[PDB]
RNA sequence: GCCGCUAGAGGUGAAAUUCUUGGACCGGCGCAAGACGGACCAGAGCGAAAGCAUUUGCCAAGAAUGUUUUCAUUAAUCAAGAACGAAAGUCGGAGGUUCGAAGACGAUCAGAUACCGUCGUAGUUCCGACCAUAAACGAUGCCGACCGGCGAUGCGGCGGCGUUAUUCCCAUGACCCGCCGGGCAGCUUCCGGGAAACCAAAGUCUUUGGGUUCCGGGGGGAGUAUGGUUGCAAAGCUGAAACUU
């Protein structure tokens, strides 16, 4: 039996969610060179954000990265966000242009980001016409608008501001808001954001990082 | 399958042009008017276009049938209006305001027994 | 016959009938 | 024999349009040849989804659908019955068949 | 149609057509004069005016050059010619 | 609209952990003028409550009557002690300010 | 609740049912649907997967995994992109056998138009 | 490459060749390589045709519209001549992830040296130098005129109730109802044509002439033979008879 030699550990989630404790993970025992809390550090979960917080949003997923173990607790760090698949492939349809648009801003702890953006455009409720397209100037100057946003609302913010941007998305609305006088937009949000390099962990950061 | 076929219902309408003033709704009374007014061969088909003028009498004093002339008009102009007062007699009559420029460009209008209502905001007739 | 292969058919006749005639 | 007058194709007025492949055999046909067709059905079936919902841990989800954008090719359509042969005075009709009732 | 005058054709139908296709063609452009509020220069303008037209009291701009007609500057005072 | 009533506190709740308070209020109204939550619930005035402090503070004035119109429609029900306590609420925050 | 996570790669010719811990790394059971038949004919079938959803249900039902989410996931790349037959008896037989089951989404992997496959330019004839 | 589970993976109508206790397939975090730009993507756009799709630049170029700007017949078509011309192909160099002629095996069949599987060279990919053919298709030369309608669609312009920005009656854009020009196409019509299919041109043609360029003369022989020239080569262009029916 190779279950016997596995321990169950516990799994914490960082300050900006509710629910804290998202689930039991596996590690074989030190039995060697092989350390258990090494041997998990590496850990990438896939958490939706009807999980995290006990609202009705699904689809919107986290990635939370394990990084250091205190007690039996995984201590988890963000390490990005997606939409699920059936919620982007919902919003495809016919008879409109798709504005997308990515940004790499670093943040004022160290972090970088990669914030990648989608937009749609809205057809109109007194509409006659069957397709709603924009020019090619209304997307190249929604789309600067889109990424001087997303640069400037990530900017001078610490990383748990980011997060706390990133749940209900503000970002998609304060978009939705500007860039009403060229094109009237449709649905936008934030796809995903990337964690492209992370600075030198220490554990001050994270452990004032979960409260 | 009991539907019957061209001559008995043919010849039982051609029977029921003429001869309207002796039948009836009773098939007995038919089956023997049916052998004083045609020539037929043997009774089976005579049982059956007797069927066909009872059934057809039941249709027909309710009510116009396609087949049959309008000696169904002449039982209408045998046997069988307007209001008191005229539907064109009302007292008020809503005019959008592009029929008053009409009315006054054509010598009327100084006579009002009309009355003009509000012009449109919109113009969203179309289906999209 | 389809009338790329004949075509092919005589390509290779000219292409041995253009080595034979050289070699002389 | 002119059969068709736009030849099966929606190229009006351009010289190339970029080939896609069949999603049934491989096979290499245009982008407007080809009969495009998106298929939209809940991931689980309609018999399975009775006790599908008395095992979820959450109360009222509501199951996703699965988003399928189907290309094929015209020889795989009349194999596969998805567009099949008409008239020739009613080839003439374009709007496409009625799923209502 | 098919008894249609060609000779006297009606003003509705003279300002539709294109300024080609008029019996006597004719332009579809006017002569403005822009007033500019806080000086005493009458400026005369073109409608369809291609240059940026200054006024030569206070420099200002009064039209600006765009496809069809010009853009007036918002604030002055415009009447047309003849 | 939502899935259920008590998600409207918790998306707004949201908003005002940023800062930005008009996304926190118009999801608010947006709870109340939906067809499947006008039957009386115990979240429906907490979130009242808070649609009308909202609606101080970036003193909009024609946005609090219509949800108080609409919350007046929705309490037919004989449970005038919530529309009198929504009422009073509003009344007192905005003497306060 | 301790919540696994199950895979199930729906081929046309094989059914993967892989019950796996949260983040994915550590398995705990996998179960194929060459495990449970003898022919390659039927190893896509309904009743393969069947099977193999029982024994997978067995094996997680004693480590203490209660409860289960569902990553559907087809061939994927340049092949077709449907799941095929064997997803719906998995998924049909993990919420009878005694399982609770989480949120349901599609993984098949989509590409931004990638590379050439693998029949002709005249098909698969 | 590092994990951490396990006896099959692959593939097919059915299978076998192929991979696997030196750890495959599946799952996880990673690195790199080269190709490619899905869904949005339409009888919509641009281009002389071939063709052209991630973002932001930079470099020149162009149709359309608007014009009370200028020149003053400068124009239309094209022997000779030249520019570009998909894919395959050839040569020199760099690159090589997948596909994949030839080829090696498997299995289907009487037999398949074909479709169907496993692997693969040349090629596909890029930078230079060649070759100039395609159902290069609207199987429809180009410029101009005239001749019915209709409702949309792409661009530019003009005029009209309203509705929406929000954050200043708010700016200018997004919609709504029309008009003009140019463009891709549409449905209808006893205009008219045609052998008919059908076409608003393939109409205004025995009531036969607006201008101009290449080309066809029953079917094969044959786009062959020879001659010429172009090309490293494969070949390209010009290119007939005798005879037969
Ligand atoms: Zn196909």
């Amino acid at each position: 039996d190779p279950f016997s030699k596995k321990d169950w550990y516990d799994v914490k989630a960082p300050a900006m969610f509710n629910i804290r404790n998202i689930g039991k993970t596996l590690v074989t025992r030190t039995q060697g060179t092989k350390i258990a809390s090494d041997g998990l550090k590496g850990r990438v979960f896939e958490v939706s954000l009807a999980d995290l917080q006990n609202d009705e949003v699904a689809f919107r997923k986290f990635k939370l990265i394990t990084e250091d173990v205190q007690g039996k607790n995984c201590l988890t760090n963000f390490h990005g966000m997606d939409l699920t698949r059936d919620k982007m492939c919902s919003m495809v349809k016919k008879w409109q242009t798709m504005i997308e648009a990515h940004v790499d801003v670093k943040t004022t702890d160290g972090y970088l980001l990669r914030l990648f953006c989608v937009g749609f455009t809205k057809k109109r409720n007194n509409q006659i016409r069957k397709t709603s397209y924009a020019q090619h100037q209304q997307v190249r100057q929604i789309r600067k608008k889109m990424m001087e946003i997303m640069t400037r609302e990530v900017q001078t913010n610490d990383l748990k501001e980011v997060v706390n941007k990133l749940i209900p998305d503000s970002i998609g609305k304060d978009i939705e808001k500007a860039c009403q006088s060229i094109y009237p937009l449709h649905d936008v949000f934030v796809r995903k954001v990337k964690m492209l390099k992370k600075p030198k962990f220490e554990l001050g950061k994270l452990m004032e990082l979960h409260g | 399958g009991r539907v019957r076929t061209k001559t008995v219902k043919k010849a039982a309408r051609v029977i029921i042009e003429k001869y309207y003033t002796r039948l009836g709704n009773d098939f007995h009374t038919n089956k023997r008017v049916c052998e004083e007014i045609a020539i037929i061969p043997s009774k089976k088909l005579r049982n059956k276009i007797a069927g066909y003028v009872t059934h057809l009498m039941k249709r027909i004093q309710r009510g116009p049938v396609r087949g049959i002339s309008i000696k169904l008009q002449e039982e209408e102009r045998e046997r069988r209006y307007v209001p008191e007062v005229s539907a064109l007699d009302q007292e008020i009559i809503e005019v959008d305001p592009d029929t008053k420029e009409m009315l006054k460009l054509l010598d009327f209008g100084s006579l009002s027994n009309l009355q003009v209502t509000q012009p449109t905001v919109g113009m969203n007739f179309k289906t999209p | 016959m389809r009338a790329k292969w004949r075509k092919k058919r005589m390509r290779r006749l000219k292409r041995k009938r253009r080595k034979m005639r050289q070699r002389s | 024999t002119k059969k068709r007058r736009n030849n099966g194709r929606a190229k009006k007025g351009r010289g190339h349009v970029q080939p896609i492949r069949c999603t049934n055999c491989a096979r290499c046909v245009p982008k407007d040849k080809a009969i495009k067709k998106f298929v939209i059905r809940n991931i689980v079936e309609a018999a399975a989804v009775r006790d599908i919902s008395e095992a979820s841990v959450f109360d009222a989800y509501v199951l996703p659908k699965l988003y399928v954008k189907l290309h094929y090719c015209v020889s795989c359509a009349i194999h596969s019955k998805v567009v099949r042969n008409r008239s020739r005075e009613a080839r003439k009709d374009r709007t496409p068949p009625p799923r209502f009732r | 149609p098919l008894a249609k005058d060609l000779l006297h054709p009606s003003p509705e139908e003279e300002k539709r057509k294109h300024k080609k296709k008029r019996l006597v063609q004719s332009p579809n452009s006017y002569f403005m004069d822009v007033k500019c509020p806080g000086c005493y220069k009458i400026t005369t303008v073109f409608s369809h005016a291609q240059t940026v037209v200054l006024c030569v009291g206070c420099s200002t701009v009064l039209c600006q050059p765009t496809g069809g007609k010009a853009r007036l500057t918002e604030g002055c005072s415009f009447r047309r010619k003849q | 609209y939502f899935q259920r009533p008590e998600n409207a506190l918790k998306r707004a709740n949201e908003f005002l952990e940023v800062g930005k308070k008009q996304p926190a209020l118009d999801v608010l109204y947006d709870v109340m003028k939906s067809k499947k939550h006008r039957t009386w619930q115990k979240i429906h005035e907490p979130i009242m409550l808070k649609y009308l402090e909202l609606c101080v503070d970036l003193r909009k004035s024609h946005l609090a009557k219509e949800g108080l119109y609409q919350y007046k429609n929705i309490c037919q029900q004989v449970n005038i002690k919530s529309l009198e306590d929504v009422v009073r609420a509003y009344l007192k925050m905005a003497e306060e300010k | 609740n301790v919540f696994g996570v199950c895979h199930i790669f729906a081929s046309f010719n094989d059914t993967f049912v892989h019950v796996t811990d949260l983040s994915g790394k550590e398995t705990i059971c996998r179960v194929t649907g060459g495990m449970k038949v003898k022919a390659d004919r039927d190893e896509s079938s309904p009743y393969a997967a069947m099977l193999a959803a029982q024994d997978v249900a067995q094996r997680c039902k004693e480590l203490g995994i209660t409860a289960l989410h569902i990553k559907l996931r087809a061939t994927g790349g340049n092949r077709t992109k449907t799941p095929g037959p064997g997803a719906q008896s998995a998924l049909r037989a993990l919420a009878r056998s005694g399982m609770k089951i989480g949120r349901i989404e599609d993984v098949t992997p989509i590409p931004s138009d990638s590379t050439r496959r693998k029949g002709g330019r005249r098909g698969r004839r």
